[PDB]
RNA sequence: GGCCGGUCCGGAUUUCCAACGGGGCCUUUCCUUUUUACUUUGAAAAAAUUAGAGUGUUCAAAGCAGGCGUAUUGCUCGAAUAUAUUAGCAUGGAAUAAUAGAAUAGGUUGGUUCUAUUUCUAGGACCUGAUUAAUAGGGACGGUCGGGGGCAUCAGUAUUCAAUUGUCAGAGGUGAAAUUCUUGGAUUUAUUGAAGACUAACUACUGCGAAAGCAUUUGCCAAGGACGUUUUCAUUAAUCAAGAACGUAGGGAUCGGGUGGUGUUUUUUUAAUGACCCACUCGGCACCUUGGGGGAGUAUGGUCGCAAGGCUGAAACUUAAAGGAAU
């Protein structure tokens, strides 16, 4: 296993070419989240197009926290939310076709790291307890 | 593993090889005092805190004074009736090195400990 | 404590500058809403349990006297010191490992009165919380990459079988032989057809998979790695009981991705965006140089063996035939 990973830089009052203002910023980011893009989309989408450095750093809170700040949040995590929906579609296609053991090992493999996070989230309670798979 | 632990195994055996400069991060403020008394002992030379946003790099340049360094697991509480046989079953030889405690009212060795008369819980040791 | 006049020709008046210290004090204005683990003091600590101290018991083991005066209201010393806790007492100081903490902090209706040249206006009620973002982590995304997997499909020439022929004494098989089949024409030759199996040469110290294993084409289904990333979350990590599914450093290359360079292969208004060389980088498979002491023996008056010897026949029978035997 190795690295590969994105180096956010040292500076904080970033970036000086940014001759946009900080309310349309948390605009773009409301008209995409209700578009219905998850936190990752819609910061790579003010990223590159209406380009930003990240938002946590021109607004003075991070999007996860903003979405919650104007009622879009989500009820899930993003995390779990895309890790159940692969582990989905890895079940409906073992169901299409059973003899696929690699596919088995898989998805083992997903509801373990499935487990993994979701007790994580049992013990920050940020989705509540008695949960287990959906 | 610890982040005062690997730190003092990369300038010990980086020494051991026998170089001038070590880096080491993530360099908690216990390593920052730790080797804060080594070298008000003179067994390393100066060193620079790179300060990043994360955690830090300190970088230590040192010369062949030093030997051994070392922490000790668990840190548990020495009396002022202890400190002299933990530098008898720590160090090799008596009045030659240094045994560091965390005490209550600083971060000092064995000999500023009892020249304060304070105690704490022992940390580790560098001769 | 220094710098400036203005009273008079060095004593009183004064401004500013520095150094200490003094006093009112600037910022929750709008809102429901710290203890524990360490160092010092005093009691409670029974001898037998230790050692310390004086003393010529004749010495020593043993034993514990203060004696002298002025034996007068006084001159002087040995029985000075030992865990008696782990469980236990009470008081005062502040790092690390926990722990409270931070009753963590703000920003959608109707009615009242005040306005001058219908403009245009001012005050009530009522109709969801706060570190950084590790060369810890998992997640998203982009272009990919692989004999990784499952399903479906395509291809190949072999092999086997069948058919159609053609020609004639041999043909598989063997170490020889034997055996097998062959004039009902085999083996071989040519043209087809069927069947399932398998993916040669390419294939390497190359690739992928958790391992076992994994090589025809195309399509579909999902998965995975690495890389890229100024994307997001914030310790989610690590390791195995139990259980679950499967059967020392350095160097040269090379694979996968990325960045940059600037020559050739390339081309040009259809979309896509190659190959090579060089450097750097990241990550890979590699390479090169750094259940008991015994055994060999030699021997064996023990102990268990073994070959034992010698014409059979043949003995109670000096006995035949026949067979070795010597010739």
């Amino acid at each position: 296993k190795g690295i590969s990973s994105s180096a956010i830089p040292y500076s904080r009052n970033a970036p000086a070419w940014f001759k946009l203002s900080s309310e349309s910023v948390i605009e773009q980011i409301v008209k995409y989240a209700r578009k219905g893009l998850t936190p990752s989309q819609i910061g790579v989408l003010l990223r590159d197009a209406h380009g930003v450095t990240q938002a946590r750093v021109i607004t003075g809170n991070k999007i996860m926290r903003i979405l919650k700040s104007n009622g879009l949040a989500p009820e899930i995590p993003e995390d779990l939310y895309y890790l159940i929906k692969k582990a989905v579609s890895v079940r409906k296609h073992l169901e299409r076709n059973r003899k696929d053991k690699d596919a088995k090992f898989r998805l083992i493999l997903i509801e373990s790291r499935i487990h993994r996070l979701a007790r994580y989230y049992r013990t920050v309670a940020v989705l509540p307890p008695n949960w287990k798979y959906e | 593993s610890s982040v005062l632990a690997d730190a003092l195994n990369a300038i010990n055996n980086a020494e051991k090889t026998g170089k001038r400069q070590v880096l080491l991060r993530p360099s908690s403020k216990v390593i920052i005092k730790f080797l804060q008394v080594m070298q008000k002992h003179g067994y390393i030379g100066e060193f620079e805190y790179i300060d990043d946003h994360r955690s830090g790099k300190i970088v230590v340049q040192l010369n062949g004074r030093l030997n051994k360094c070392g922490v000790i697991s668990p840190r548990f509480n020495v009396k002022i009736g202890d400190i002299e046989k933990w530098t008898a079953n720590l160090l090799p030889a008596r009045q030659f090195g240094y045994v560091i405690l965390t005490t209550s009212a600083g971060i000092m060795d064995h000999e500023e400990a009892r020249r304060k008369h304070v105690s704490g819980k022992i940390l580790g040791f560098v001769y």
